[PDB]
RNA sequence: GGUUGCGGCCAUAUCUACCAGAAAGCACCGUUUCCCGUCCGAUCAACUGUAGUUAAGCUGGUAAGAGCCUGACCGAGUAGUGUAGUGGGUGACCAUACGCGAAACUCAGGUGCUGCAAUCU
RNA sequence: GAGAACAGAAAUCUCCAGUAGAACAAAAGGGUAAAAGCCCCCUUGAUUUUGAUUUUCAGUGUGAAUACAAACCAUGAAAGU
RNA sequence: CCCUGAAAAUGGAUGGCGCUCAAGCGUGUUACCUAUACUCUACCGUCAGGGUUGAUAUGAUGCCCUGACGAGUAGGCAGGC
RNA sequence: AAUAUGUAAGAAGUCCUUGUUACUUAAUUGAACGUGGACAUUUGAAUGAAGAGCUUUUAGUGGGCCAUUUUUGGUAAGCAGAACUGGCGAUGCGGGAUGAACCGAACGUAGAGUUAAGGUGCCGGAAUACACGCUCAUCAGACACCACAAAAGGUGUUAGUU
RNA sequence: AAUACUGCCAGCUGGGACUGAGGACUGCGACGUAAGUCAAGGAUGCUGGCAUAAUGGUUAUAUGCCGCCCGUCUUGAAACA
RNA sequence: AAUUGUUGAAAGGGAAGGGCAUUUGAUCAGACA
């Protein structure tokens, strides 16, 4: 949807005479700005409680900065998505350095692999994976072997002028 | 040779050009269609209270 | 591109100078724009307009409609003002004194006014006597006393005089004008 | 915080192919041409006006 | 402040004639909601960056 | 051919209300109408005589005439690009007094009081109606009321 | 509070099965000379208030009663719907954005209120 | 539904239940239960005068209709109709 | 996503060339290009609101200030050649 | 239900006092119309208002067609017929190569600027820009309206479910 | 502590482009102890070139991009009307 | 006038003519002082 921020959002059915101080419910929402994030908040709240923006009220809307933004983390991600033929539940695993960075690339993968646009996707849970060997998918497990190294063959260097008088070399 | 039969297309366009005029309102409306027996007596009523008020500037 | 809310380039639809070509009329109009621009008196603004009115909208004021106006309480010394011609009325037998200012006085009414001891002022002598129109009583003639307005709005159940040339029975008085010949109006 | 009571509205959409109802409300809000804008006081009776013209 | 005379004060002002945003609109297509990645609707305090470029 | 009779299309319009058939209750004829009263028209299927045309159903008007069993109600039907005046001769069963004016009257007498009591106090009135203003600021308490965090739920079927 | 006459709203008053009902009133009840009506004094009319009875009518109470009425973040923000896009899909259709929003369901509570006049342990 | 000689699936007689499941000339749809239905009683208002009104509409005509006015009558104890 | 399912008549069309970690499909971020639209200015016209008969020079249907507006068949009117 | 739709939100108002009559009441009862008196702009929501009202006369037209949504007949139609709006017709300008109706935007003569829809390898003004995936087709694919493809198959490869 | 991010300043400041309508005074101000001054109701100062086909107009040609036959009837015409 | 001959100038790879713009060639007004 853009580059993502993560918000804590809090709202509560409008106070009534006979029921003042209603319950307060929170969601963590991944959106690109605070306006979309409250649109989203209300989107899901109406999928659980009887409320709608018209009869409720946001109480607090707060960015949640990554606690350890240079600590490489193995994330497990849980997602609901509709495909063309129907609607399904997935679990993927993203190895990035901050929840917000990873939710970003999830959305890329869903779009690339399963053609799911943003509207069709429900993040259900994103959480850090504490022990290794709770990592399931192998496209992550690769990157947790000990003393790991790898080269980057066939190096291509972006030419700056239209012509060239050498003849390139993909060496690295 | 058949041709089109009916449409209200574009008719509200036209009606709104010069208005849809509000119904117009007058103090002292017409007594048209009022009960005759009422009006007969009421003709005499106004006559009377007319006369009393000229007797108030005599 | 503007979504217009009103017709564009619309003329105000009020006359601006008399359509007449009378020199003298344009002079009175000259006098009275000046008066109306530099006096703040309403009477001048009214008078300025009436000078533009076409002959329809200048129905004659009868000498007897004047005599009536002077019978209003506290109106009998006022100097009546008529922006049009003033016609004689042989049906009043006693005419009061007073001063009438008009564009025209007919031979007949100028007599009846002067005879009874009054005075006939042209509208510029009136300007000199009363730049703010002090003590004036403007009279208008009856506009819908015109014959043509009998035929306006003709239609069913409107009671409104058919445009007819010859009249009498045999002349638009049967079918559609009586219960026994088809219907009535 | 208190809900805002003032709002500023600019017409985004051009002049033509507009349905009659939003089209009146654009006139009443004095936004009759593209990219002009006016201030609006927020009340029920005008919050319901803004709703009617959000596409524009 | 929306004072007692906001009606007469605000109406005293002619509609503001702004130019197009000077850096562009930010979205690819305008006639979607702000929430859906277009320009229309209530974008809340993001109106200020819009308007300031149109002034 | 086509059909366009005087009561055409009124199948449900003139039906009777569920479990509410029968004689009309005796207050309908105890209500009293005066020239100027605002009344609502709703035809009673059970009373055929003195019945409005389907057009005047749901329509409100003013009485201009009061006869033995009936009221004359003038109504402005808009034909063409204009409104015409239509007088209807209804019977008391099809008319009813409109509360569309009660709110007004309830507000007039109230407005007089608010004005007399304030004047005899020391001006400062303000008695026009104002729309709904936005909410003011407020401080909501967390005490006994911690935010219960929610997430969307996965997909299921249960059929 | 009961009852009676005349009511208003017209089931929270209706329906089904039991039980209770003091006083007064209602009631059922006795008679056929008279007015009056019947195949039939059953209904209708008259006469008695005497000769009898709470059996019924009537009023009230019971029931995991039927019905009915009311409420509810019960279902359901569901179904439907107004508005928007050069949104998805071969289509059928479907998500989304700004709004409005049911019915069934489920659980809870309830079972006539009351106006005028007369009367009553 | 339960009952009565011939009498049977259907003749006539009686009781219980019965919201209309019938009938109301006719197509159909509304409407109607001490009635709008069935039985009886008395009638001619299906009459006289001329306007207004609603539908269709041009707010013309026609057809059909509504509420009064002014008569003369019908019915009913009567309010009424 | 790709392949199979997948048959028409002159030669041939993602508009063309051509493109394959795309110059293809999904998706995100920027910058960039340009409508008779938008903002500012000049001029022309149209409409509107003001000001100005004070002589002793030259337009009073004039002169001066100010704002807004400008698509057009059939058709109307205007002012001109 | 939604959307549509009737009426009301005051000076033609509200309240006191008590006149006129042949209607009306058992009745100076009521009904209708009044004389006299009390209360002003927070006088009774919002927003707008290049003003509001009115009159006369007259042209052209009375083949329409298209789009979204609702919708009838037909297997269907670039078919036939309705509903509301918007359009074309009467209309150029930018985009969709092309094109009456789609998108954008409605035109006095010009300058400078910024944009829309749509684009930016080259044709062609404008990043052979950045980022993560996917796809290799011995008839790949490539942007709404739009110039079509289905059931059913694949141990091609990609992520998923139990 | 710092930084990012978002917002504010009636903070300072460089490069580039287009325009220069108006023609005495008059207004609202600003700087000055002051006298005066000013960027405050629309460009002036200084210097140079040519005084000519140099600039400009017309025209013919070339080049970039664009441009279908007019009239008509028609829902629709460049039409294989 | 259509249309034609001669002379002069100029352009022409399946029409011609037109719009905005500028080069080149030809031609000309005005203004300097
Ligand atoms: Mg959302
Ligand atoms: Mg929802
Ligand atoms: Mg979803
Ligand atoms: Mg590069
Ligand atoms: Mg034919
Ligand atoms: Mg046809
Ligand atoms: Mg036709
Ligand atoms: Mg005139
Ligand atoms: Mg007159
Ligand atoms: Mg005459
Ligand atoms: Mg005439
Ligand atoms: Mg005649
Ligand atoms: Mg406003
Ligand atoms: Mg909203
Ligand atoms: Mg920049
Ligand atoms: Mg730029
Ligand atoms: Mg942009
Ligand atoms: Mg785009
Ligand atoms: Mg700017
Ligand atoms: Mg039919
Ligand atoms: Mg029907
Ligand atoms: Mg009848
Ligand atoms: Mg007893
Ligand atoms: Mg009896
Ligand atoms: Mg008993
Ligand atoms: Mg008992
Ligand atoms: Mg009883
Ligand atoms: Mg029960
Ligand atoms: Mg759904
Ligand atoms: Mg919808
Ligand atoms: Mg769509
Ligand atoms: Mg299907
Ligand atoms: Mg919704
Ligand atoms: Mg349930
Ligand atoms: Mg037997
Ligand atoms: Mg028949
Ligand atoms: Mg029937
Ligand atoms: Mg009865
Ligand atoms: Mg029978
Ligand atoms: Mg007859
Ligand atoms: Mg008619
Ligand atoms: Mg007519
Ligand atoms: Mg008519
Ligand atoms: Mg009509
Ligand atoms: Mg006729
Ligand atoms: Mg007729
Ligand atoms: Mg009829
Ligand atoms: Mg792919
Ligand atoms: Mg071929
Ligand atoms: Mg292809
Ligand atoms: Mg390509
Ligand atoms: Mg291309
Ligand atoms: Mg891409
Ligand atoms: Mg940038
Ligand atoms: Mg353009
Ligand atoms: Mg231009
Ligand atoms: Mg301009
Ligand atoms: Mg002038
Ligand atoms: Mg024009
Ligand atoms: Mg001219
Ligand atoms: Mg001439
Ligand atoms: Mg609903
Ligand atoms: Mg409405
Ligand atoms: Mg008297
Ligand atoms: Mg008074
Ligand atoms: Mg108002
Ligand atoms: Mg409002
Ligand atoms: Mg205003
Ligand atoms: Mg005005
Ligand atoms: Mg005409
Ligand atoms: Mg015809
Ligand atoms: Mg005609
Ligand atoms: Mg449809
Ligand atoms: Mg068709
Ligand atoms: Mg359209
Ligand atoms: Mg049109
Ligand atoms: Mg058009
Ligand atoms: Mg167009
Ligand atoms: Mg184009
Ligand atoms: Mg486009
Ligand atoms: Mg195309
Ligand atoms: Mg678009
Ligand atoms: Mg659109
Ligand atoms: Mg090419
Ligand atoms: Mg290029
Ligand atoms: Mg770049
Ligand atoms: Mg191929
Ligand atoms: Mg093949
Ligand atoms: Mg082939
Ligand atoms: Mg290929
Ligand atoms: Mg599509
Ligand atoms: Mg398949
Ligand atoms: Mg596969
Ligand atoms: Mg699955
Ligand atoms: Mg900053
Ligand atoms: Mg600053
Ligand atoms: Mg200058
Ligand atoms: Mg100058
Ligand atoms: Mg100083
Ligand atoms: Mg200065
Ligand atoms: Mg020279
Ligand atoms: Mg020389
Ligand atoms: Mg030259
Ligand atoms: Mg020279
Ligand atoms: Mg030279
Ligand atoms: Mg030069
Ligand atoms: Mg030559
Ligand atoms: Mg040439
Ligand atoms: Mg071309
Ligand atoms: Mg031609
Ligand atoms: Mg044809
Ligand atoms: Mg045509
Ligand atoms: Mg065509
Ligand atoms: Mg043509
Ligand atoms: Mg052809
Ligand atoms: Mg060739
Ligand atoms: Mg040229
Ligand atoms: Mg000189």
């Amino acid at each position: 949807m853009a580059h993502f921020k993560e918000y804590q959002v809090i709202g509560r059915r409008l106070p009534t005479e006979s029921v003042p101080e209603p319950k307060l419910f929170r969601m963590r929402i991944f959106a690109s700005n605070e306006v979309i994030a409250k649109s989203r908040y209300w989107y899901f709240l109406q999928k659980l409680h009887k409320v709608k923006k018209a009869s409720g009220e946001i109480v607090s809307i707060n960015q949640i900065n990554e606690a350890h933004p240079t600590k490489v983390k193995n994330f497990g991600v849980w997602v609901r998505y509709d495909s063309r033929s129907g609607t399904h539940n997935m679990y993927k695993e993203i190895r990035d350095v901050s929840r917000v960075a990873a939710v970003e690339t999830l959305y890329q993968d869903m779009a690339a692999r399963h053609r799911a646009r943003f509207r069709s996707i429900h993040i259900l849970k994103v959480a850090e994976i504490e022990k290794t060997a709770d990592v399931k998918r192998q496209y992550v497990k690769q990157f947790l072997t000990k003393d790991l190294k790898f080269p980057l063959p066939h190096r291509v260097q972006k030419s700056t002028k239209t012509f060239s008088y050498k003849r390139p070399s993909t060496f690295y | 040779a058949k041709s089109k039969n009916h449409t209200a297309h574009n008719q509200t366009r036209k009606a709104h050009r010069n208005g849809i005029k509000k119904p117009k309102t007058y103090k002292y409306p017409s007594l048209k269609g009022v009960d005759p027996k009422f009006r007969r007596n009421h003709k005499h009523a106004l006559h009377g209270t007319a006369k009393a008020l000229a007797a108030a500037k005599k | 591109g503007i979504d217009h809310t009103s017709k564009q380039h619309k003329r105000s639809g009020h006359r601006t100078a008399p359509k007449s070509d009378n020199v003298y009329l344009k002079l009175l109009v000259k006098l009275y724009t000046f008066l109306a621009r530099r006096t703040d008196a309403p009477f001048n603004k009214v008078v300025l307009k009436a000078l533009f009115l076409s002959k329809i909208n200048r129905p004659p004021v009868s000498v007897s409609r004047i005599a009536r106006a002077l019978k209003q309480e506290g109106a009998a010394n006022k100097t009546v003002v008529v922006v049009g011609t003033v016609t004689d009325d042989a049906r009043i037998f006693e005419f009061p004194k007073t001063t009438v200012a008009a564009l025209r006085f007919t031979a007949g009414a100028r007599a009846k006014i002067v005879k009874a001891g009054g005075e006939c002022i042209t509208l510029d002598q009136l300007a000199v006597r009363a730049p703010k129109g002090q003590n004036t009583l403007i009279l208008r003639g009856p506009r819908n006393s015109r014959e043509a307005v009998r035929h306006f709005g003709m239609g069913p159940h409107k009671g409104k005089a058919p445009r007819i040339l010859s009249t009498g029975r045999k002349f638009e008085r049967a079918r559609g004008r009586r219960r026994s010949k088809g219907f009535k109006v | 915080e208190a809900q805002h009571k003032l709002v500023f509205v600019v017409r985004i959409k051009g002049i033509n192919k507009i349905p009659p109802k939003p089209r009146k409300v654009l006139q009443l809000l004095r936004l009759t041409r593209i990219n002009s804008g006016t201030f609006v006081k927020v009340t029920k009776a005008t919050l319901e006006l803004l709703k009617l013209i959000e596409p524009y | 402040t929306v004072g007692p005379h906001f009606k007469q004060a605000n109406n005293f002002l002619w509609p503001f004639k702004l130019s197009n945003p000077s850096g562009g609109w930010g979205v690819p297509r305008k006639f979607k909601h702000f929430i859906q990645g277009g320009s229309f609707g209530n974008r809340e305090e993001f109106i200020n960056k819009l308007v300031k470029s149109m002034n | 051919g086509k059909s366009h009779g005087y009561r055409s299309r009124t199948r449900y319009m003139f039906q009777r209300d569920f479990r509410k058939h029968g004689a009309v209750h005796l207050s309908t004829y105890l209500k009293v109408y005066k020239v100027g009263d605002i009344v609502d028209i709703k035809a009673n299927g059970s009373i055929q005589k003195g019945m409005p045309h389907k057009f005047y159903q749901g329509k409100t008007g003013v009485v201009y005439n009061v006869t033995k069993s009936s009221v004359g109600v003038i109504i402005n039907k808009m034909v063409g690009n204009r409104y015409l005046e239509k007088r209807l001769n209804l019977r008391v069963e099809h008319i009813k007094h409109s509360k569309c004016r009660q709110e007004f009257l309830e507000r007039v007498k109230a407005n007089a009081a608010k004005r007399a009591e304030a004047k005899a106090q020391g001006v400062a009135v303000q008695l026009k109606r104002q729309p709904a203003q936005p909410r003011e600021s407020r401080i909501v308490s967390t005490e006994g009321n911690v935010p219960q965090t929610l997430a969307p739920v996965p997909y299921e079927t249960f059929i």
